[PDB]
């Protein structure tokens, strides 16, 4: 059919350090100063929760939010391409070349992934400097030498009923059976394709599935980020509970489980959504076999 | 999955080569062709059962049907002497996998008698205690040399010590033989022999103290 | 264009790790399954493990499983393998590949290779070459390199001068462990009284750099 929507797309940095997402809040690194914010909760000696989150934490999601936006006009550009590549129909009542319109659709993407990139680098530049914000606020704890670890292990022990409401299971036999098919899939049109017939059905099938193969790839990623930082904090869980440590060893304390959450909210955000852009690629290729196999008196490839 | 693959065929210059891969209906998997020279990274030559990577000559060809892939050369020249592996996708165990690979031996190249030296052992290492006799085999085909040492004239079974043929630059073999002895032992005989026999032929050198 | 390079195989222990690098270069590295194989000598291919573009997914073969750890990185274009708890038969070429497309996961064909590093696991310690010369009686005169190890030897002619008539052999590896191997060179018996010849061994694994005068016999 015709993909209605490309929030699937993701870009990072040329250091792999920050990862942008077209999905709220787009940075992960937001969603652990939200978790500072609810750190600072319980340090009652601790009252600039509005002056990091009034004037710095939301107004960096609103520039963000912002940057994205502009990138609109790239990313519908990008959705029309799609549509006419994945779809012999639509291609038919155009008249270019499929290499001349699929090496536009090559052009925008980047241009497109580029524009989330390039919007968002003063805004990336801006997380560096929050991060030493918190860390600041942290060092006004009343405490020093002996600063209870009470609020880090009541914060864990809420994560672990936090990753409990994500189906890690379930999303793990998805992606392989999806994965199981998209491979199957792709190595039989590599014996079925010829080339004495038109091959403009043959043609929507390998673009969707190079797009079904992106979309799994960036799958594996979140889930193996999910599964890393819920194993990391339950064995924190289980790993040893001093009573007190220093105000720099709780620093890093509250800096390695604000990370490990924030990474799993980041990726539920994006499993939740790549599985919904799969399970729509995998349905336009099994429309399409049909096309393929719908005429067998006449021809197939 | 496995793969069965012949460890050897020969075939004649400018006939046709067939070197087949064997799975239980294969047919259904992609097949993908490797060529490795000795020496050399392997080749793509033929992907999914057929196809042809650009640069690869027409006379690679490819089938993949029921329970047997092949690669077909044609023409063949002696070039194209090198190891051939053939690669599925193992559905099972979700992994590629390479069958055992087959050796190509072009035959019928011109055969070449091998030149024989033959250095007795050095000075500065009987004055370490010690005795080499080294015996360099060179330019010879085929590769296939049996080499035989003789004290005065018996033959000498210990310390003897002897390379496989390899393959030169000129695509003739090199190969070396190396005996070992007390220096009681190279000053005690009136000589030392390397024998060596090719395709019936025999090449002797001879050394004394 | 495109190129694979692979880096970091040499001598280790018994139960010792070694790590083996890849460096890509011509294309876009991170869309691209990355595959590892290698090649004992004089045996076959054998495909080791595989990797995702992203990293999400990770197979092994038995032969490896529990003790190797593929891994790359995408901002560096560098794709690497951890081996621990090296055994004798892990002794092989290892081999960088890479898949024909994007987003295949190792179920494709193998276009790109490099050629590969040499992984060396042995008890046996590096040992430098003695070097003797062999007198020459057209004429034959060389070098004798006798017990090194490991892998390989390097021998020049004269430091370099001397080219033509140059033949070194494929070395023995002998009962003991240890190789040796031996550099002919075939000059005309016009200079035996006339030009000099010096074998220049050298050893890198050892770090030792010998050199042997190759004069006539003469009583």
């Amino acid at each position: 059919n015709t993909t209605d929507n490309i929030d699937y797309f993701d870009i990072s940095d040329e250091s792999n350090y920050y990862l942008i997402s077209q999905l709220r809040p787009h940075f992960s690194n937001i969603y652990f100063f939200d978790e500072f914010k609810r750190y600072a909760s319980y340090h009652t000696e601790i009252k600039r929760y509005e002056d990091i989150h009034k004037t710095k934490v939301n107004s960096l999601l609103n520039e963000a939010s912002r940057a994205i936006g502009i990138c609109n006009r790239a990313k519908n550009t990008v959705k029309g391409l799609i549509n006419i590549l994945e779809n012999p129909q639509k291609f038919k009542t155009q008249r270019e070349s499929y290499d001349v319109k699929l090496r536009q659709y090559e052009e925008k993407k980047e241009a497109f992934r580029g524009c989330l990139l390039n919007k968002n680098r003063k805004n990336l530049d801006q997380i560096k400097k929050i991060n030493n914000e918190i860390r600041d606020l942290l060092e006004k704890l009343k405490c020093s030498q002996d600063c209870q670890t009470n609020v880090y292990f009541d914060m864990i022990k809420i994560y672990l009923v936090d990753f409990k409401k994500m189906p890690y299971e379930n999303y793990d036999t998805f992606i392989k059976q999806y994965k199981n098919s998209y491979l199957s899939g792709v190595d039989m049109i590599r014996k079925i394709e010829k080339q004495i017939d038109n091959p403009v059905t043959i043609n929507a099938i390998k673009f969707t599935q190079k797009e079904m193969g992106y979309i799994i790839d960036r799958f594996e990623y979140h889930l193996q980020k999910v599964k890393h930082s819920i194993d990391q904090v339950t064995a924190l869980s289980d790993g040893v509970k001093p009573k007190q440590v220093t105000k720099n060893r709780l620093k890093e304390y509250y800096f390695n489980i604000g990370n490990y959450y924030s990474i799993f909210k980041f990726g539920k955000d994006s499993l939740n959504m790549l599985n919904k852009a799969l399970i729509h690629k995998e349905k336009i290729v099994h429309n399409l076999l049909g096309e393929l196999f719908g005429h067998l008196e006449e021809r197939i490839s | 999955y496995e793969l069965t693959q012949a460890p050897s065929v020969s075939v004649a210059p400018g006939q046709t080569a067939r070197i087949t891969c064997g799975g239980d209906n294969i047919g259904r998997t992609s097949v993908h062709w490797y060529q490795q020279k000795p020496g050399q990274a392997p080749v793509l030559v033929i992907f999914y059962d057929n196809d042809r990577p650009s640069g690869i000559p027409e006379r690679f060809s490819g089938s993949n049907s029921g329970n047997m892939a092949t690669l077909s050369i044609s023409r063949v020249e002696v070039g194209d002497e090198a190891d051939y592996y053939c690669q599925v996708w193992d559905s099972n165990n979700d992994h590629p996998v390479f069958g055992g690979g087959t050796k190509l031996t072009v035959v019928g190249q011109p055969k070449a008698a091998p030149s024989v030296t033959l250095f007795p052992p050095s000075s500065e290492e009987l004055q370490a205690n010690k005795a080499t006799l080294v015996c360099l085999i060179s330019d010879f085909y085929p590769g296939a040399v049996t080499v035989a040492w003789k004290a005065d004239s018996s033959p000498v079974k210990a310390g003897v010590e002897t390379t496989t043929p390899s393959k030169q630059s000129n695509n003739k073999y090199a190969a070396s033989s190396y005996l070992s002895l007390t220096p009681e032992q190279w000053k005690s005989h009136r000589s030392y022999s390397c024998q060596v026999t090719h395709e019936g032929s025999t090449v002797e050198k001879t050394v004394a103290p | 264009e495109v190129q694979l390079l692979e880096s970091g195989g040499g001598l280790v222990r018994p139960g010792g790790s070694q790590r083996l690098s890849c460096a890509a270069s011509g294309f876009t590295f991170t869309p691209y399954a990355m595959t590892w194989v290698r090649q004992a000598p004089g045996k076959g291919l054998e495909w080791l493990s595989t990797i995702s573009g992203s990293g999400g997914s990770t197979s092994y073969a038995d032969s490896v499983k529990g003790r190797f750890t593929i891994s790359r990185d995408n901002s560096k274009n560098i794709l690497y393998l951890q081996m621990d708890s090296l055994r004798a038969e892990d002794t092989a070429l290892y081999y960088c590949t890479k898949d024909k497309d994007e987003y295949t996961f190792g179920h494709n064909a193998f276009d790109v290779w490099g050629r590969g590093t040499m992984v060396t696991v042995s008890s046996a310690s590096t040992k430098g070459p003695s070097v003797f010369p062999l007198a020459p009686s057209t004429a034959a005169l060389g070098c004798l390199v006798k017990d090194y190890f490991p892998e390989p030897v390097t021998v020049s002619w004269n430091s370099g001068a001397l080219t033509s008539g140059v033949h070194t052999f494929p070395a023995v590896l002998q009962s003991s462990g240890l190789y040796s191997l031996s550099s002919v060179v075939t000059v005309p018996s016009s200079s035996l009284g006339t030009q000099t010849y010096i074998c220049n061994v050298n050893h890198k694994p050892s770090n030792t750099k010998v050199d042997k005068k190759v004069e006539p016999k003469s009583c």
